[PDB]
RNA sequence: GGAGAGGUA
């Protein structure tokens, strides 16, 4: 069950609940987007495909003739990634479109094809993605987060009583297309409806519904509901409807069938309903009263006359019903309206319109739209009309139609991209209900609500707009004339596209450097989840609630990761078992559960769905039937926490560990430390620098190999085998008898990136972690990269803490460190500095590189060569040269000051057609030889590769073992045979072997034309140099580093060994912490740490006792398993008797150092596990020992707490910071010191510390401050004199920028100046 | 493959029969690919620009692009 | 010199 390279080292493990499902892989969300972008899909709803169909065909005015796209292909990428990196291009693909031009026979009618030609055209270089996902524009590899928008739809939001001051809220509704104009409802605090458009000028919004061709009498229909009078013999005898009838006093007697069902004064009970419908009456006598401020449905006209007594929508009143009666009117159907049940707010917002027909209320919406420009009959219906339903610049996509659906309670989850009158009508509809009562508003921070955006659809949209451009140049040359003898190339043109996508990808607020310093960091910077950007809010205009946590976000984002500082709750992280719905939502893995067994099988549920269903938290205690052993059980059921029955539940979690990020996951015993110092821990985590050779932490999570592998430094083996040869460099492995192909066997071969600067100039390379002979299987690492050990993750380094104070070196968080830290030496990390000069091209003609330079000694010059280029692997110092440039007319390069280290790399670089001088011959010769002994070796291994398996295959059926050393490989392949398959696979390899043969032989060549060739560059620079330093940063009092729990401090001191405590057993301690910072800030996790690490370590200490004298695996084999025994049940069930009785020798060689430990985040190890572990070995159960003084040598009294804990070593260098300037540069416009490091700038006196200094009466010192040592040329010049003639005095004259100031006013129509 | 001369634009190679959609109808064209792969799709209606070649030169013709120190 | 992105206290 374990792996023979797995037994190599097995940590122990804790933890109880059973893991159903391992992690996915983690950098599955990305390598997919850009996937589907670029696919040849028949659906063409994905990527280019969907684009290219959506902008073609194109169609001229006339149109005589059109142009449609057919299909499209991806040439060869023209250079391989390294080489982009190296020159420093992009690595792209060049876009080949066949384009189609058809011309018609005008003078023939629509529809005919007069002719018909068509071709390839080139447009365009879409950059790549890289195998881990990157991209790379100037070899400056780079990465895409992805964003977190609001989804497009409908929303329908309130103001909750911010506004007006009168404590009434005003639904207001929001239509968001995924690209067009948006649309907004409001209601008014006079309950009127208003239209908006892109936050433009208000509008009443019956003018927009008169814009569909709707009248008032079709408006009122269609929103309200009709009451029907009949004049009759006897004064309105009205019909009624008891319905209406909820909620209202009779104001007058009510009574049919000669009884009386209500009087007035009364107050409508429901039993006055009971007996009315129990009576089944329908008509009921009504008092004139009761019309009296009525308003009527539709126009009444006379049937004479012709002419309308009461136009629509108008106010009822006795003298009008005398004419409706008059007017023989015997039906009068009005308005049923209500205070609390339907408000007329239709009515109020009809009598505010002042236009009443289509045209005026398009006409009118043309002017609100584009002030001015008097319009005219078809400026506004065609402005009207593309704008709102013109698929071509207005869309919802399928996500917009679906969201809307559902939202509406609709059955289609597909449908148009555009809308339609019914849409808005029920818009409206839903917006008035919800005002009435029904329907509730709708939140924004739900996860249900917010969509993902990965990189291929934001570089799908970039691709149509710029087609967009190249679409209406070609549209406008097909309008014109003369089309006789075109052709689909010169009316296309590839600048527009180019620019539109190299600008996204190379310069956008999204794609963004990446930090490398790390695999942890690249990892976590890979899965970013932004929410700023396009179409994202801002930084700074941002209120608590969008930063604080939903309860949403449970199990689908990290809430304890997070940058914390300007931007919170913006940059969040993706949780650990987190999926992305089709649609782009976040879901999560959920096990099913049935009636009353938990299931293993999985469901992966979106943030909508949850809310429906109950689900049990993952530690809940089953017993190998999912049936729980409890009966109140904790489950979230909808945005809340309760106890429910043990059969009502319907899911259960995965693992304790799918709420952190990777990130967080890292660090144990992470359930007992405080939330906010636990995301300083993960911050701080990611910021760990390589140390020169990494060390397992003694007591992992267990994510450590998943991390590790799925990140891309280290070479994991993709199908076992067995190496055939290992070096420094390279690997060679034989490929296992059955993963190997049936037709091209060959063999696997990697090889290794040595020291390559990172982003962050830190070198890195791999290095072998397998011997010759050495079995190995599929997906087993075989090289490790920077801080990782035998494929783990392996940041920092584990020492021996003791918590105490001392002598007040550890006074606030300074961390005491003792000698044997840096004399062992493992802490030292290595960096690498680029630098660069180059050959202008100026005045006075240009400058060279030359050896010689004037006023120089040479002592200087002695480690340049004759060219003027120092040697490779010369060991400079501060304020040397490097590379010799002249003034013509002496601008040589020069060690940037303290700076010291090694050149280890030369390059240079010319225009084309400029010769080349000895060291740039002498370069490209060495790299010819390399690359043609590199592809020598290579070739030589695999033709060795093939002639053992041409020799595997003849060893059946006719071997003669001898005939083949007979004569040499050259002649083997020819060899007879038995007639069958196998000559067929003879004839396959050597086949395979001339076509190797054909390969190498043309690959050297194109390699030869790559080195060979010029390099581009710039306008003006004839050539560049560039040079690389090695250096190596020790450590220093001042550096930061810290432990995994938020305990940050900065180094103080480097005590003598001598000084440190020890213990009885002499050995001493290396680091001194403050033991007052835990209790303030509660991260006992850090403790609990400790007492664990002191476990591990005391038994691998007994573990190399054992061995050290000579002891028989008798012992050890006992002694191991009842270690690895010992656990509260759990799952890990080690057995050492399975084991070769040497794999045991070499697993405890490799525990000698400790015995590592495993704790998952929330299945941790209680307590009394690690008292019995630590009893295990001879150390006290209470964890804390008694200590001696390093110099007074006495006892310590109440013994203290020691053990050992893993520390990392952050990127912030006391070297880096340091800096001072007396007197330098100085800035151009205003003449004062310039600022940074980078420059020889100086220091800021800012506002504030100008304000303390007059707090003080310290007056002179001010006016010194800010005005000789800043501004006053006059003054700084004399003071420079007067200080070399030792006379401390000063002139203050006036300050240049306030005459910079003066002139600028000045500049305006202001006259100022000084007085006398 | 026998060279095709169509007077409108030039020199071009037979390649076949073809049958393409032109806006809602399917018609049938003899295909010619002329210099860098320009194919060309003349309807069958339309084939008395289509000559045969007369240079005698059926495989030495040439192929018009369509449109000491 | 100016913009934009990221990062530390």
């Amino acid at each position: 069950v374990y792996s023979y390279t797995e037994k190599k080292r097995i940590r122990k493990d804790f933890g109880k609940r059973p893991q159903v499902l391992d992690v996915p892989y983690l950098l599955s969300i990305q390598l997919d987007s850009f996937q589907k972008f670029i696919e040849q899909d028949p659906e063409g709803q994905y990527g280019l495909e969907a684009a290219f169909r959506s902008v073609f065909p194109i169609q001229s005015y006339s149109g005589n003739s059109e142009l449609q796209y057919v299909s499209y292909r991806l040439g060869e990428p023209v250079f391989d990634v390294q080489e982009c990196q190296i020159r420093g291009v992009t690595y792209s693909a060049p876009l080949r479109v066949k384009l189609r031009l058809v011309i018609y026979e005008r003078e023939a009618p629509e529809g005919t094809v007069k002719d018909i030609k068509e071709q390839e055209v080139y447009m365009g270089e879409i950059p790549l993605m890289t195998d881990n996902g990157t991209f790379v524009i100037n070899g400056t590899e780079r990465v895409i987060v992805s964003q977190l928008h609001r989804s497009p739809g409908v929303f329908f939001d309130s103001d909750k009583g911010k506004t007006h001051s009168s404590g009434k809220v005003l639904y207001n509704a929001r239509i968001i297309p995924y690209r067009g104009s948006w649309l907004d409802f409001e209601f008014d605090p006079k309950d009127n409806l208003f239209v908006r458009i892109d936050r433009r000028r208000k509008l009443p919004a019956t003018i927009i519904l008169r814009a569909l061709n709707y009248t008032t009498e079709q408006i009122l229909d269609l929103f309200f509901e009709k009451v029907i009078f009949e004049i009759r013999d006897n004064k309105l005898q009205m019909e009624l409807v008891p319905e209406r009838l909820r909620g209202e006093t009779a104001s007058f007697d009510i009574e049919a069938n000669g009884k009386v069902y209500v009087e007035k004064g009364r107050r409508i009970t429901a039993r006055h309903i009971r007996q009315l419908e129990k009576d089944d009456v329908k008509l009921i006598e009504v008092p004139v009263e009761y019309i009296a401020g009525k308003v009527v449905a539709k126009d009444y006209i006379d049937e004479s006359t012709g002419e309308l007594i009461c136009a629509a929508n108008m106010e009822l009143s006795l003298d009008l019903l005398a004419k409706l009666s008059q007017s023989g009117h015997k039906r009068i159907e009005t308005l049923f309206t209500n205070d609390l049940d339907h408000g007329p707010y239709i009515s109020e917002t009809l009598r505010v319109d002042p236009t009443n027909d289509r045209l005026s209320a398009l006409v009118e919406i043309y002017r609100m739209m584009r002030p001015g420009e008097p319009p005219t009959r078809e400026a506004a219906e065609s402005l009207f009309e593309n704008l709102f339903f013109s698929e071509d610049r207005y869309d919802l996509s399928a996500v917009g139609r679906m969201k809307f659906n559902r939202s509406l309670l609709r059955e289609e989850i597909e449908g148009s991209g555009i809308l339609s009158k019914d849409d808005i009508i029920d818009v409206m509809k839903k917006l008035i209900d919800i005002r009435n009562g029904k329907g509730e508003v709708d939140d924004i921070d739900h996860l249900g609500n917010r969509r993902i955006r990965s990189v291929g659809e934001m570089a799908e949209n970039q691709f149509r707009v710029g087609l967009v451009r190249v679409e209406r140049a070609v549209k406008e040359r097909l309008s014109l004339g003369d089309l006789d003898t075109l052709m689909p190339q010169d009316m296309i043109n590839a600048k527009p596209i180019s620019a539109a996508v190299k600008e996204f990808f190379g310069s956008s607020q999204l794609s963004q450097f990446m930090d490398q310093n790390n695999p942890l960091s690249e990892i976590t910077h890979k899965r970013r989840i932004s929410a700023l950007g396009p179409g994202g809010l801002t930084r700074e205009r941002a209120g608590f609630e969008v930063r604080d946590v939903h309860p949403t976000h449970y199990g689908r984002v990290c809430p304890i990761e997070t940058p914390e500082g300007p931007n919170i709750g913006l940059i969040n992280s993706l949780s650990v078992y987190a999926q992305t719905n089709e649609y782009g939502f976040l879901e999560t893995p959920y096990r099913k559960v049935t009636d009353g067994v938990v299931t293993d099988e999985i469901h992966y549920l979106s943030a909508i769905e949850e809310g429906n269903y109950v689900i049990a938290q993952a530690n809940s205690n089953l017993d190998e039937e999912g049936h729980f052993v409890e009966d109140l059980v904790t489950c979230r059921s909808k945005g809340e926490s309760s106890l429910f029955s043990r059969d009502q539940v319907d899911y259960m979690d995965v693992s304790t560990q799918q709420v952190v990020s990777v990130g967080a996951s890292l660090i144990p015993f992470l359930e007992h430390d405080d939330a906010n110092r636990a995301l300083m821990g993960a911050n701080m985590q990611r910021q760990a620098v390589p140390t020169l050779r990494a060390d397992k932490p003694l007591v992992g999570t267990g994510m450590e190999r998943a991390v590790a592998v799925d990140s891309g430094v280290t070479a994991v083996a993709k199908r076992g085998g067995v190496v055939q040869y290992v070096d420094a460099s390279r690997i060679v492995i034989k490929v296992n008898e059955d993963e190997m192909y049936p037709g091209e066997a060959g063999i696997d071969i990697y090889n290794l990136t040595k020291y390559t600067r990172s982003n962050q100039n830190t070198c890195i390379n791999q290095m072998p972690c397998v011997s010759l002979g050495e079995p190995v299987e599929r997906g087993d690492v075989l090289a490790d990269g920077p801080s990782t050990d035998l494929g783990e993750l392996a940041l920092g380094q584990n020492m021996r803490v003791a918590f105490m104070p001392w002598n007040g070196y550890n006074f606030e968080d300074s961390i005491l460190v003792s000698e044997r830290v840096v004399q062992e030496d493992r802490f030292t990390t290595i960096h690498i500095q680029e630098l660069a000069c180059v050959s202008r091209d100026t005045k006075l003609g240009p400058e060279e590189i030359t050896a010689d330079i004037p006023n120089v000694g040479e002592a200087a010059l002695s480690k340049l060569d004759e060219s003027g280029i120092v040697y490779i692997g010369a060991e400079v110092t501060g304020g040397d040269i490097l590379v010799g440039k002249v003034t013509p007319k002496d601008s040589s390069l020069r060690v940037p000051n303290g700076v010291s280290g090694t050149v280890i790399d030369v390059q240079v670089f010319t225009r084309d057609g400029v010769e080349k001088d000895k060291r740039a011959l002498e370069i490209e010769e060495m790299q010819l030889k390399q690359a043609k002994k590199d592809l020598s070796e290579e070739l030589q291994i695999l033709e060795a590769g093939l002639f053992s398996r041409i020799r595997a295959v003849l060893v059946a059926g006719g071997v003669e073992a001898e005939k083949l050393d007979k004569l040499p490989r050259d002649r083997w392949l020819e060899l007879g045979l038995t007639d069958e398959e196998k000559q067929n696979q003879l004839e396959q390899l050597a086949e395979q072997y001339d076509e190797l043969k054909h390969e190498f032989e043309k690959k050297l060549e194109a390699k030869r034309r790559k080195i060979t060739q010029g390099d581009d560059l710039a306008p003006g620079v004839l050539k560049i140099v560039k040079v690389y330093l090695a250096v190596k940063r020790r450590i220093q009092p001042g550096d930061k580093m810290a432990g995994r729990h938020g305990n940050k401090g900065v180094i103080s001191k480097i005590n003598p060994i001598e000084d440190m405590p020890y213990d009885e057993n002499g050995t001493p301690v290396d680091i001194v912490l403050n033991p007052l910072g835990v209790p303030s800030r509660m991260n006992i996790g850090q403790i609990l740490e400790t007492h664990l690490g002191m476990a591990a370590k005391g038994i691998g200490d007994k573990i190399n006792a054992m061995l050290k004298q000579q002891q028989e695996v008798a012992k050890l084999r006992e002694f191991i398993q009842r270690a690895y025994d010992l656990g509260a049940d759990v799952r890990q069930k080690v057995d050492l008797s399975t084991f070769s009785d040497e794999e045991v020798m070499r697993l405890a060689e490799n525990l000698r150092k400790g015995m590592p430990i495993a704790t998952p985040v929330f299945d941790g190890a209680k307590e009394a596990e690690i008292k019995e572990l630590l009893k295990l070995g001879d150390l006290p159960t209470s964890g804390q020992i008694r200590l001696y003084d390093g110099r007074t040598g006495e006892q310590f009294e109440r013994p203290v707490t020691v053990g050992y804990m893993y520390m990392l070593k952050l990127n912030h260098l006391v070297d880096d910071k340091m800096h001072a300037r007396s007197t330098g540069s100085y800035s151009l416009v205003t003449q004062q010191p310039l600022g940074g490091k980078a420059q020889f700038g100086g220091q800021r006196f800012g506002e504030m510390e100008v304000w303390a200094l007059e707090a003080y009466g310290a007056a002179y010192t001010l006016q010194e401050m800010l005005t000789v040592k800043s501004d006053d040329v006059n003054g700084r010049t004399k003071m420079y004199k007067n200080i070399v003639d030792g006379n401390h005095q000063m002139e203050p004259g006036m300050p240049e920028s306030f005459n910079v100031l003066l002139k600028e006013i000045r500049s305006l129509g202001i006259n100022i100046e000084l007085e006398d | 493959g026998q060279p095709v001369v169509h007077l409108e634009h030039g020199v071009g190679r037979y390649a076949g029969m073809t049958t393409l959609e032109a806006g809602g109808i399917t018609g049938e064209y003899l295909m010619l690919t002329y210099a860098n792969d320009a194919k060309l799709y003349v309807p069958v209606s339309s084939l008395h620009l289509i000559s045969r070649y007369a240079g005698g030169a059926e495989e030495n013709a040439p192929l018009h692009k369509l449109g000491v120190a």
